[PDB]
């Protein structure tokens, strides 16, 4: 649902959507990753499992949806930059 | 025939399932265009031959060459359930036609029915019209319609003949047992020459 | 009353060069041939939009090699494609001696000239070729009849001229017995320069690609290294520069050519390296985020 | 059968016939100087293909 | 007939200078039309280096793409006499001349295969697609695609490279002093190529954003290697930070 | 090359000796080095009115003489050349011709003859003629036609001429009919300078590089009279960038043309190109330096001329010869040493064997250009109206093509102007009054 | 193709042409462990079967044979 | 930078001209020409050079 | 133009090569050298890159296209 | 010619050597029979 911003959640934040206790929450999310279903690191420290990769998901409408949110914010951030690398001396390209 | 480039076509369709012309109508098909071919060549070398199909997406398999057995190999092999797409079959021909090793011969197209034409009457009376404009004139044998009533290519080849290389006809053989090869006797090797 | 004949500056495209270039390099140190194929207009410009080669030669550029029948066979089906050319010249590879005929290769010079009089020769180099235009001359065949005509002078003419190089043994025997030579000029629409440059994805991609953070630390420190070394010769160097000429008094008080160009050049491949990848990393980590 | 044996000469000339050596010493892997049957010593390369 | 040796591609210029002037060339067909030659390079090898080009007899109607015209016969012809002008140069498969790929050069591809030891199906184009390379290589596959939809028949990429022999080198890079991708001189030589892959990357942006809506209306089949690409952009997160260098310099200018 | 200088250097005098003793050098002769010379007698000829006519006779078509098309066609040229810079009665007598036979070679000659008659008037009935010449595509009498058609619109800025020149120069691919077309469209543009503009930017513009290699000649004479900095600009800007040879060689020539009224400006330009060892730029250079100072020698333009003189590459080396001869245009040995030293240089090319085909055409040219009048004619940097005189740009921009076809040189007894005390009065005469001179 | 192969290797085969003598076979396998140009075959860029002869200058190559008479007839 | 771009231009043409030896001329003949004797290789009487 | 220039220049130095041994040094542009191919030549030192190492005793190689010491 | 015994599909060739020390075949200009190259037979051939 999150952007490329952080693909990280809590421990707490990964209980409540998943309505089991925080203990049991920890191991369940350790097997998953043991199998390889997902992968990341978990900093206990911190408490929070950082996703380095996901899986490709439930085909539905809003999932396809999902996809464009990102691709559409990039568009205009890609157009913004490249004006700003043509800038830098356009005395000299040659 | 003189100074003529011919192009057959070969009817797949799903009426060639029977056996009225043996062994298999299809079978007979392919026997009754191989002498027609052969027929044409020996009269005049001067003659060429080509295969085109209505069957599958429709491209040209060979082209027009002096040697039968070019078109011959590829006739056998095409696929005995394809397609009744009259008009597409016909169009793809007109592009081969254009493109020879010498140019210098006429147009023409001589069309195999296996079965009554599944596309529109009134497709095939329009696309008749601007082909004759093109001066590629299709002759049409006709057994393969009236397998279950009165052929519908009498009002096509109307409309085509007034201008085409050399005329157009009806040739008529029954559907029945006379054998599909009978077209030897009525002319599709010369046309009318006509105007 | 007299005609025309003579040999014209001829307009080589960007894709029969490279094929030029493909058949002689294969076929060297042995003898080899091929047709040129194009379209000749007006009395000046004769392009040549295509070649193929017609079976290579053994030993020579033999008169048995020039087939009337493959010649026909290949001219035939050309009709059918759509696209008719005729034969324009014909051109042969010879790594013996740069811009040179064989004796055997005169001869069979003359069954294409009885042809068409724009027959013409082109004579490849790969071995003595680092440029690709080096070492390629238009030549045109010389027999008794064309000696008494006059015809050589005739060539000249219509053109901006053109006279072979490599080798002496060869260009005093060749100008004799083998040819009169002439130009060979080039035109390449920008259509034709776009697909030469070979634009390419990963090309441009790479400029942004970010490399390692260690990997430009440790560089930066390499580099350094360099310098140092440098930097001995460049003290005693910088102590006196009071005349004229910086690279006299480098060399003077120590310091082979210039020690501020080496340790110069030594910063600014890893200043343009790190430089370009900070522009970068900050770019992309906001873009894609 | 017959275009396959005739054709095999036919390739052969445009890869270039091969003059034989046996390595000298191996310096670098890219350059391995290369001593000839005949005598005359040359650099030859090698190639990643092998 | 279906097998697999195309793997990558590498293209030598020669390929992309042939078939834009044999196309326009052929009987002055117009340059967006489907229209077929033999493909020429070295094959049944698991690299595939793409030599050369040449025209194969073909018209294009209007009226459909399910009409057209193709001489196979030639294919098998031309394969034999592209041996004596280079040992490189053997029938590799064929050509194609954009703009999309069609449900009509299935049936040829089909074809191919037997004409051809397995064939390959290049797309060269006139025009990129992209801002590099004009070609595309393909493989015919048959894959699953499920949201109500059955196996689909599709055509699945390859990645291309550009390569080339030395002959072709030589000419190339005498007649080139042109501003290129990057020729490198100076740092300012840097920037052009920096602002080439940003620009090109915009390209591909918009191609996906207009598909995804089509998918979410139509329902389109949904093909698992679009999803899971986009998807691996998004999970790997983006970091960055500390960066630095040198500072050497003014002395050595102050110098001279 | 000969009969180019010849032609030149024995002007302003009846010659029925020339006709005689080089009767076998016309027999001897092929190609189109034939032609040139029949054509040449109208320069040799130039003026004698009377005379004229006659003269020719023979060489001009007759139902009591008919020759070669090459003798033909120089006939027609001829009478053209004599009565060149306008004459009404000339063109009638040149038109019957022309539209009657409408042939090759002869024809070719009968454009060009034509052209300069008519030249000034604007005429219908000429378009119409050229026009059809042109339209067969008839590869010399299209080259000839292109350029023939804008000597006679000239100056006015005449729309008609300019849209029947590009419409045609686009179409078709013809290399020789293009050179010939673009010539046509500057002679028509001169003077008009930002206007220009528009049309200069359509030819650079195109994927062609055949109109690339021809458009340089539009941009020359219209900036030439007051040159734009735009202009300039574009024409260096092209040549770097170009890897079709033609197209390089040819952006070079021009930077002189829009130079010619400031002289001083070129040789520094030229000098960055001068340096680099690629022959098309070095070829062009030459031609740069030859038009801006050809009224007002520099020093400095001399210099840059020697190394291209002994180079290897063929073109170069005619292109310095033909060059520096010029500039100097018709200085004494007394006004400097430079140009009898000039003179013998050119010799000594023709001594040698060991030197090029090309340096050699060059060299016989030159002497005779340097030479020309009889040692009597100038050409001028521009008028003491403060704008440049017409005839010195319209012969000098058509001189520089002599490859495609040699007779074009011929035109360029139009700049030929000579320099004298000049102060008619009244009825037609010069008197026979002396003149005041406070010079040496 | 036929006609074509023939009448080349005929160029080849007339004279001048070395003379040798062939001490020693081998004849080692097709495709050695290398992949470049052409396709597999006895003699190409792709070399297997070759003879080792000695040459009246006191020289040895050891080359392919061509395959109208191959290495294991010689 | 012209003038490091037609060095090894120059260079590469200048060059690529096969062969250069060495030899001895041990004398002179009334032919002007002189005998070499080239050092490993057959001996060459050649005409004298413009250098 | 440059950096094309010297691609040219990497592409000879490279193989085809034929080994000798460098004697001596009579001249910075041009020095005399020896071949394991029975000649003893008189090689161009090529230009842009160093002369002035190439001047002691050591092993050297001579292009064989060229016929000049890369 | 050191010996004579080829004559290899061709008007009879023998082995001639050449004295650059190198082995060559020989075809007609005028002739060949077993009687114009023989064992100890010395003969004039082509340079190409």
């Amino acid at each position: 649902t999150r952007p490329a911003n952080h693909r990280q959640l809590t421990f707490e934040e990964i209980a409540k959507s998943a309505k089991i206790t925080v203990n049991k929450v920890e191991l369940l999310v350790m097997k998953a990753l043991s199998v390889g279903l997902v992968r990341g690191s978990i900093d206990e420290v911190d408490k929070r499992v950082h996703m380095t990769w996901v899986q490709p998901r439930v085909l539905d409408l809003q999932q396809i949806k999902g996809m464009k949110d990102r691709l559409e914010l990039w568009c205009t951030d890609v157009k913004s930059m490249e004006l700003l690398v043509e800038h830098q001396a356009q005395d000299i390209l040659t | 025939m003189v100074l003529e480039s011919t192009m057959v076509c070969v009817d797949n369709s799903e009426y060639m399932r029977n056996g009225d012309f043996l062994p298999t109508r299809l079978q007979a098909q392919q026997d009754a265009v191989n002498i027609v071919c052969h027929s044409k060549t020996r009269s005049n070398p001067e003659n060429n031959v080509g295969l085109i199909t209505l069957a599958n997406d429709c491209e040209v398999l060979t082209t027009l060459t002096p040697d039968t057995g070019r078109i011959l190999s590829k006739l056998h092999t095409v696929q005995p359930k394809g397609k009744i797409t009259f008009c597409t079959g016909i169009r793809v021909a007109h592009l081969a036609l254009k493109h020879r090793q010498g140019k210098n011969h006429k147009m023409r197209i001589i069309a195999f029915v296996g079965s009554p034409v599944e596309d529109n009457e009134k497709d095939l009376v329009k696309l008749a019209k601007r082909l004759k404009k093109e001066k590629v004139n299709v002759d049409i044998i006709n057994f393969g319609e009236e397998e279950v009533n009165t052929e519908k290519l009498t009002a096509f080849v109307n409309t085509l003949n007034g201008k085409d290389g050399t005329g157009s006809h009806l040739v008529t053989v029954p559907p029945g047992p006379s054998l599909a090869d009978a077209l030897i006797s009525s002319p599709i090797l010369a046309g009318e020459g006509g105007a | 009353a007299p005609a025309v004949d003579t040999a014209e500056q001829v307009y080589i495209s960007s894709l029969a060069l490279l094929k030029m270039l493909k058949h002689g390099r294969a076929g060297v140190p042995m003898e080899v041939m091929g047709l040129m194929l194009g379209e000749f207009v007006d009395d000046y410009t004769v392009r040549v939009i295509d070649v193929f080669a017609m079976p290579q030669s053994g030993t020579g550029v033999s008169v048995e090699a020039v087939d009337p029948v493959f010649q026909a066979k290949m001219l035939d089906m050309l009709k059918q494609t759509g696209r008719p050319e005729m034969v324009v010249g014909w051109y042969h590879s010879h790594p013996g001696f740069g811009c040179w005929l064989s004796g055997v290769d005169i001869n069979t010079q003359q069954s294409f000239e009885a042809l068409s009089e724009r027959a013409v020769a082109v004579v490849v180099d790969p071995i003595q070729s680092v440029k690709g235009k080096v070492v390629i001359d238009a030549f045109r065949l010389i027999n008794a009849n064309m000696m008494v005509l006059g015809h050589e002078p005739r060539q000249t003419t219509s053109n901006l001229g053109h006279l072979n190089k490599p080798s002496i043994q060869a260009l005093i025997h060749g100008l004799n017995r083998h040819y009169y030579s002439i130009t060979i000029n080039y035109r390449k629409n920008e259509l034709e320069q776009k697909m030469l440059l070979n634009l390419h994805k990963k090309s441009w991609m790479e400029g942004l690609t970010l490399q390692d953070y260690s990997e430009h630390c440790k560089h930066n420190e390499s580099v350094v290294k360099e310098m140092l070394e440098l930097a001995k010769n460049y003290n005693k160097a910088v102590e006196e520069e009071d005349k004229m000429t910086p690279e006299q008094l480098a060399i003077k008080n120590v310091g082979k050519q210039d020690p501020k160009r080496h340790l110069e050049e030594h910063v600014d491949v890893l200043m343009t390296s790190n430089i370009v990848q900070c522009l970068a990393a900050m770019l992309d980590t906001v873009v894609f985020k | 059968k017959q275009y396959e044996k005739s054709e095999n000469d036919l390739k052969a000339l445009q890869s270039v016939g091969q003059i034989v050596g046996e390595v000298l010493k191996q310096l670098t892997e890219e350059k391995f100087i290369v001593k000839a049957t005949n005598g005359p010593r040359y650099v030859v390369g090698c190639r990643r293909q092998l | 007939m279906p097998e697999l040796a195309v793997q990558k591609v590498v293209v030598h210029p020669l390929v992309l200078l042939s078939v834009v002037d044999h196309f326009n060339r052929i009987g002055k067909v117009g340059n967006q039309k489907r229209v077929v030659g033999v493909l020429l390079g070295s094959w049944q090898k698991k690299v595939l280096d793409v030599s050369n080009s040449f025209a194969v007899p073909f018209d294009e109607d209007d009226k459909d793409d399910s009409v057209w015209f193709l001489d196979h016969d030639y294919l098998e012809n031309m394969y034999g006499m592209f041996k004596k002008v280079n040992a490189r140069e053997r029938i590799v498969g064929w050509y194609h001349t954009g703009p999309k790929l069609h449900k009509n050069d299935i049936a040829i591809n089909e074809l191919m295969k037997r004409y051809c030891p397995n064939s390959v199906l290049v797309i060269i184009d006139v025009k990129p697609k992209d801002l590099g390379l004009p070609t595309e290589a393909y493989i015919s596959v048959e894959e699953v695609h499920d949201d109500g939809t059955p196996t689909s028949k599709t055509f699945e990429h390859v990645t291309s490279e550009i390569g080339a022999e030395e002959a072709e080198e030589v000419g190339v890079e005498h007649l080139l002093r042109d501003i290129k991708d990057t020729t490198v001189g100076t740092l300012s030589q840097r920037i052009t190529n920096q602002v080439h892959g940003l620009k090109g990357l915009n390209s591909k942006l918009l191609d996906i954003r207009t598909y995804l809506e089509k998918v979410a209306s139509g329902k389109l089949p949904i093909n698992h290697h679009i999803i899971y690409q986009l998807q691996d952009v998004f999970n790997l997160l983006p970091d960055a930070s500390l960066q630095e260098f040198v500072k050497a310099f003014y002395l050595k200018t102050n110098d001279q | 090359a000969t009969v180019i200088a010849n032609s030149f250097m024995h002007c302003g005098t009846t010659s029925d000796q020339f006709l005689r003793d080089n009767l076998e050098w016309l027999a001897r002769a092929t190609n189109w080095a034939k032609f040139t010379a029949t054509a040449s007698l109208g320069v040799i000829h130039k003026g004698h009115e009377k005379e004229a006519l006659q003269l020719m006779a023979t060489y001009l078509p007759k139902d009591t003489s008919p020759g070669s098309a090459y003798q033909e066609g120089g006939g027609l040229y001829a009478l053209g050349l004599i009565h060149a810079n306008h004459g009404g009665d000339i063109i009638d007598y040149l038109l019957n011709q022309l539209k009657n036979a409408s042939n090759d070679i002869v024809r070719h000659g009968g454009s060009l003859g034509l052209g300069l008659a008519a030249m000034g008037t604007a005429r219908q009935d000429v378009y119409d003629l050229l026009k059809t010449n042109l339209y067969q595509d008839d590869a010399v009498t299209g080259e000839a036609a292109g350029l023939a058609l804008g000597l006679v619109m000239l100056g006015s800025k005449n729309t008609q001429a300019i849209e029947d020149m590009v419409g045609y120069a686009q179409e078709t691919q013809h290399e020789k009919i293009l050179r010939g077309l673009a010539v046509g469209i500057a002679l028509v543009m001169y003077g008009r300078m930002e206007e220009a503009d528009a049309l200069i930017e359509s030819l650079c513009r195109d994927k062609d590089p055949i109109l690339r290699r021809s458009g340089m000649y539009t941009v020359a004479m219209a900036y030439c009279g007051s040159g734009n900095n735009k202009a300039i600009r574009r024409l260096l800007h092209v040549a770097v960038s170009d890897v079709n040879d033609d197209v390089r060689r040819a952006a070079v020539e021009s930077l002189g043309f829009i130079l010619f009224r400031t002289p001083e400006q070129c040789p520094s330009v030229v000098s960055l190109l001068s340096e680099s060892y690629n022959p098309h730029v070095r070829y062009g250079a030459a031609m740069a330096l030859g038009v801006c100072c050809a009224g007002t020698g520099n020093k400095e333009a001399i210099n840059l001329l020697e190394p291209m003189t002994n180079d290897p590459v063929n073109y170069v080396r005619q292109g310095a010869l033909i060059a520096s001869a010029l500039i100097m245009i018709q200085q004494t040995e007394i006004t400097c040493p430079k140009v009898n030293q000039f003179r013998q240089l050119y010799s000594k090319v023709i001594n040698d064997k060991h030197d090029d085909v090309m340096a050699k055409f060059g060299a016989i040219l030159a002497q005779g250009i340097l030479d020309a009048g009889g040692h009597n004619v100038t050409i001028s940097l521009q008028s003491r109206t403060g704008h440049t005189h017409m005839p010195s740009v319209v012969g000098v921009l058509v001189f520089t093509q002599f490859w495609f076809w040699f007779p074009l040189s011929h035109f360029l007894s139009l700049a030929y102007t000579p320099t004298c005390i000049i102060g008619l009065n009244k009825d037609l005469k010069m008197p026979k009054v002396q003149y005041k001179s406070n010079c040496k | 193709k036929i006609k074509e192969n023939s009448e080349k290797i005929k160029v080849n085969k007339t004279l001048p042409y070395l003379v040798s003598n062939v001490i020693e076979l081998l004849d080692v396998d097709p495709n050695d462990q290398e992949e470049d140009g052409a396709n597999i075959d006895l003699d190409s860029q792709r070399k297997g079967k070759c003879a080792v002869i000695k040459t009246s200058t006191r020289q040895t190559y050891f080359l392919p044979v061509i395959g109208l008479v191959d290495a294991e007839k010689l | 930078l012209n003038a490091k771009v037609r060095l090894l231009r120059e260079e590469l043409q200048l060059l690529q001209e096969q062969g250069s030896y060495v030899g001895e001329v041990v004398r002179a003949m009334d032919k002007k020409k002189v005998l070499v004797k080239v050092h490993p290789e057959g001996k060459f009487v050649v005409d004298v050079d413009k250098n | 133009e440059f950096l094309h220039a010297q691609e040219e220049v990497k592409r000879i130095q490279s193989i085809p090569l034929v080994i000798g041994q460098f004697l001596e040094a009579v001249d910075q542009n041009t020095a005399i050298v020896g071949s394991t191919t029975g000649s003893n030549y008189y090689v161009r030192i090529l230009s842009t890159i160093d002369r002035e190492l190439l001047k002691p005793n050591a092993s050297v190689a001579l292009h064989k296209h060229s016929n000049a010491l890369v | 010619c050191t010996k004579i015994i080829n004559a290899d599909s061709e008007d009879p060739k023998y082995i001639i050597n050449v004295k650059q020390f190198a082995k060559f075949v020989v075809d007609l200009s005028d002739q060949v029979a077993p009687t114009d190259i023989e064992e100890g037979m010395r003969v004039g051939v082509d340079r190409n």
